[PDB]
């Protein structure tokens, strides 16, 4: 509700200490991009100004709507309020058809004020001593209805066979045929057995997501208590208030926190209209968490590729610069807060890895959800056929061979002398 | 259908899935090492420092989580400060089996601008230990 | 992700303690209705099954799919795992193009799990003794840029000339220009006098929200501690997680419980995709709050006010009948939870006020941010203005007038003796 | 401001609970040096007075004034109390032109009401089971920058080799490269490591230095819960206040507390003002602390030599005789206030060791920041060369040898035999 | 303690985020400003550059050395890592006779770090 | 360049860096022992009481911090009391490792007016043990 003299001023300069807002935006046929953008500024030292409005090319009624926003604002260390004032009524605005919020910047004035990721990218890979390759993961294959018992022996397999980590499904929180502390002694005689036989570090993203905050604190102090390394958070269903008081208490006691992304697509899968992923990502930075589900790049075209590469430069890097052909509308200087691993789904089979090396390259973990348990053989030489299809292509990438033309011969050379990948590649 | 072994099966994180790596595919990893500006650097353990272990939480109180032992390894002299030639890092490798015949060596890396290891992963096993599987492991 | 065999049963018979859901279901061109309609249900004692698939009339491509879901695939009072079950990960499905779901059924069995709204609207009612009209209430105008002190003069003023309630902004919350605990004493300071003075029990709607679990209850201990009535808190961004935390710990101290609904649009304002609001309004009530924004329904055409007439009787009345011209799609029974006053935003002026009375009646409170701050003469006369009106068109109603109709000559009838109407019938 | 009558009193005898104060002070051009010293004592039963007044010999213009402080105008317990009573406004006063407090005497009844520090050299040296030679030390080589892995890693091979102690830099505390958590872990990791190799009981001085007292207090809490043996602590620019927190929860839990010296030269460095080094010596022990940095003593004349050797009787011995040579102006009865063991910076080089166990004895850490780092070959075999090193000077003090003279015989004598000091002995 | 080259960057330009420190620094007799400047700034992603060094007028031996310094070297919300960092081991430094630090810049990125005063002039009133 | 080993090579605090003291060396340490009044005795234990262990630790609370086991060892006998002669103290190296020749031996030093252990160090290796480097430790 703009009178577009005060609250659109492109004659203005925008400050290193302004968060900026981006918003794909569609008006009511016979509404001015002018009105309609400084009406979304509106919602004099308190006020959002749009500063900036381009046509979209190829849409004939959309714009991109720039908006500064002082820092003054919010409040210090707080996702909650900078979503409250940023999308917190303009959505519902009637001079506007659709509104997406693209992008934000957030000014290194601001960043530094947020607790942030309890370890990051650099902490966790010392922590876990896993070096030079991606992590692997597997969800455990049937969401509900196992006893806790054999819950913990699916994930005393999967662990043994090779892999870096099993899963909770995300709606496994505590259920009438498995409650959550049942599940939690199960998981850590299965991941304290598994590490003593292979020698490794494994863990399992126990599920921490709860009613309450206080149910929420009392699964992770039996995580602390069990010495387990990692839980996992829903933090779009739990929110941001109890996402960033599990992201301080993860890092004042040396938990992991896995971060998964249920509810994300009734936000971000509509392109008129929303909140993309790309802030629900910087959101979730700032907010804390050391890994976060960033989603499938195979079975897709590339277009999607390379805004796929966008937001994971914006969990993993220091120093992102504008990048409009990768969905980047901003520079983001995250001032040495820590980077998120992002989690990417794999495909059904391990003929995708040499795809999803070349595209995240070391620091991601990958998940195949069904390609331990779909294994005709079982979980621990299924966990195998993943662990040596992992190594391959890394050391063909190593050795400098190119993944996407000779990916296939690559695998094919490493069907021969091991017996559990060949049993899937037979498949 | 064949059953994955759990008996004397221990594996190092990168690379142990694989068969044994040649003196040419242990030059094929220096190469990238080199090829970007990256620090190889040699480690060893013997048996019963090479694999993770629980034995100082014993001093603990509940401060457990994400806390090992036998993540350090001992550094065989100094990181190849400005090396170039692959064979320099593979001459280090007879030479600290040599002196150490009963003990894992493991190249790691470390980069130079992010101060942080970057890539880890065995280059040798002791033949007197019976902790692993020579690759038909089923 | 179904075979269309297990998960698409249209002979099956509902039981008493499913779990219903109603999805507004677009497919892709090609991609058949009951296939697609069995894959929202796939996401056997654990499945949730599609069992009847209607058409929309007049939208040549979209269907109602009905999915049931046994009760064991929840956690007994939890909103967080109610949600993570039912939208966690169908809408980024690709079979389907968009998405809604419109209504869920809540059973009995699991209704009673819940602990619900703090005190509900007789208990409020009791305890604020106020009888037979609608609640008043105010939005102090400017959002950000007071003082402390000054903000409570505002408040003062408002609460003073009759009104029951003020409001902070959803988004002040702790800012450096106004810390929340200074405007917490000020607030206080101004509750306290304007009730001395009028007689009568004042509030004002203290934003508790805040960026931890750990903050926000050092909020509410705060308030608990002046003995001020009544916090506010932003539950779709502060999370259904420190929603319920707040709202357990306002039952076991006796606060009111107000909840704004910030971000609701985002979610709620596209038809062919998101999660309509009488979910998200039956999903409060089951986390608990007291008050809820339900939003303006004058100036809007007469398929939209059937519309906020269905679900504003979800969250008031305790056994709501299955209604498809109000948009109810199930029978709910609330198996005596306690009913939430809507909260509706009034228009800009008082002539709004015979609307608001003959649509919403008593149980409801009104807002007016710029009617008691844009009056000529200041808050204390603007705030007597609404409650000059409101209860002229009360009496209105209780002697028999039809205020669709002869609701102008009612506040033309209390211009004549009301000098501070008057001012405000002359705008 | 004194009247030079009531505060300038020769003929009085000072009491055995009288706090004594010397002062070095330079009068404006014309203020006489009684009047000057009287106003020093004024700042009837708490009068603080000027009972002694010395010309210093080659200075024209410079005095001692000796003051008395009764024991009543101070705090049971205090550092803060006793700081803010004698040097909290005088030497902002403008008849004198600088002022230097040069010693205190703390009278024995007011030694007895602190805690002190809390093992001392004797309980300190029992529990690491290390008798007959100095402790060595040695500061990690890159302040910053770190990883905490490889932070760790540089604290193994230190502690490998030899050495007893490792260090964190003052200025290492929690930075967003290496947070003070992940230092402790692998700090522990590394102790708990180089402990079980050598055989020998090893200790790192982990960072508690702190934002606020409960930051502070947190850090410490994890080095009880790892049961590492030592934390330190910058006390001058920490405070006092936090420091005799910290000091008495040591106590309270077995906690070693070394002690650095953060700041001290903005306050001891210049000669006609300030506070000299043994003043905050003395009142670091009254606070309590396990080690202090004393400074260095190689590379200096023997005029601060054997003032050097003053303050550090202070630091280890019960009773110290009044010597003016070596800067004691009073005598001092520590009362069975356990001794402090100094930290002297050791050279570049291990030929200071022979100048360095001659001067100081065994009650000595002795660090060589850039002796281990700086070794050709390493961290492990340049910790050897200095504790092969040590031992040999060690050595041929107990068989009588004269290290001020044949301490460049017992050096050559040890690079024969040990390769690693012949190594730094080519050097 | 520098080698006058990586400390002394006068064709640097500072940062928003740095941290600018100026010190009145008077030199022994025969150490050159620079050398002397580059020393209280050494005490590479992590280094205290002195970026300007400026003359004193009618003090012929003194001068003022400017410091600039990352912002990571420092805690969020600590006043006593601020201290520590800055004048924790330059004074005692010999090649210098006497040393004081006159202002300090904060950076706003490091202001917001901390609570500050509880109320403030205006909350007090 | 070599490597510091960390296999075998345990070592005792004081003068355990140094090559083994002779039987003149011995006695020119308690020359010095006796020309201050000091007390010299003898202790002793076996390979697995002679260096430091946590294992008591299982049955504490968060207690932990600086405790150890096997910082007490055996007296041997009792304190010289009035000990001018250095060969006396020497006998008893002799008849300490003929009672017990697995048992490593330190000579720990009494002050009287202070009442505290003053110096200790190890003055003698049993052979059956392999936990040390002789001196060839690189």
């Amino acid at each position: 509700k703009d009178y577009r003299l005060t609250y659109y001023t492109p004659d203005y300069v925008v400050r290193d200490t302004d968060i900026l807002a981006a918003f794909r935006m569609t008006p009511q046929p016979g509404v001015p991009p002018e009105e309609c953008g400084a009406a979304v500024a509106a919602e004099d030292r308190y006020k959002g100004r749009c500063y900036d409005i381009e046509p979209v090319p190829g849409e004939d009624n959309q714009y991109i709507a720039y908006v500064a926003y002082p820092i003054d604002l919010f409040e210090e260390g707080s996702v909650t309020n900078m979503f409250t004032s940023i999308v917190g009524n303009v959505f519902g605005f009637k001079a506007l058809r659709a509104l997406r919020l693209e992008d934000l910047r957030i000014p290194p004035a601001y960043v530094k004020t947020f607790v942030g990721p309890p370890h990051g990218i650099q902490v966790e890979r010392d922590k876990l001593n896993k070096y030079g390759r991606g992590l692997l993961g597997c969800t455990i294959k049937p969401k509900l209805g196992l006893s806790a018992k054999n819950y913990g022996r699916a994930v005393y397999e999967c662990l043994r066979g090779g892999l870096d980590f099993t899963k909770d499904d995300e709606n496994v929180n505590s259920q009438p045929f498995m409650r959550w502390r049942d599940r939690f002694l199960f998981v850590a005689e299965a991941i304290y057995k598994a590490q003593a036989e292979t020698g490794e570090v494994k863990g399992h993203y126990l599920n921490a997501t709860a009613g309450t905050c206080e149910e929420m604190m009392k699964r992770a102090v039996c995580a602390k208590e069990l010495g387990v390394p990692i839980i996992m958070h829903d933090y779009l269903t739990g929110g941001f208030t109890a996402n960033t008081s599990l992201a301080i208490y993860c890092r004042d006691n040396g938990l992991l926190l896995h971060i998964h992304r249920a509810m994300h697509a009734v936000i971000d899968r509509q392109r008129n209209h929303g909140i993309h992923f790309r802030v629900l990502a910087k959101a979730l930075r700032m907010s804390g968490g050391d890994h976060l589900h960033s989603g499938t790049v195979v079975g897709k075209l590339e277009g999607e590729r390379e805004v796929t590469l966008g937001f994971v430069d914006l969990m993993r890097d220091d120093y992102v610069e504008k990048d409009r052909s990768r969905g980047i509308y901003f520079t983001q200087d995250w001032c040495s807060m820590p980077g998120v691993m992002p989690v990417a789904s794999g495909g059904i089979h391990v003929w995708h890895m040499p795809a999803l090396v070349e595209i995240f390259g070391d620091d991601a973990c990958l998940q195949f959800g069904g390609g331990t348990l779909g294994h005709p053989w079982g979980n621990a030489p299924g966990a195998a056929a993943n662990r040596v299809a992992l190594e391959a292509c890394t050391q063909a990438r190593n050795e400098g061979r190119d993944l996407a033309r000779e990916g296939g011969d690559v695998i094919r050379s490493a069907c021969k002398w091991s017996p559990e990948l060949a049993a899937a590649c037979e498949v | 259908m064949m059953v994955w072994t759990p008996v004397n099966n221990k594996m190092f994180e990168t690379f142990s899935y694989l068969p044994p790596l040649s003196d040419e595919q242990i030059a094929a990893q220096v190469d990238y090492i080199v090829a970007n500006g990256w620090i190889p650097c040699l480690e060893f353990a013997e048996s019963d420092k090479a694999y993770v272990s629980n034995e100082s939480a014993i001093r603990f109180g509940s401060v457990s989580c994400l806390y090992y032992d036998n993540r350090y390894w001992t550094m065989w002299k100094l990181p190849m400060f400005g090396c170039r030639d692959p064979m320099q890092v593979l001459r280090e490798i007879v030479a600290c089996t040599k002196a150490f015949p009963d003990a894992y060596v493991r190249l790691v890396a470390f980069d130079n601008q992010k101060q942080v290891q970057i890539m880890g992963f065995l280059v040798q096993r002791p033949k007197s230990a019976r902790d692993w599987q020579p690759a038909n492991k089923r």
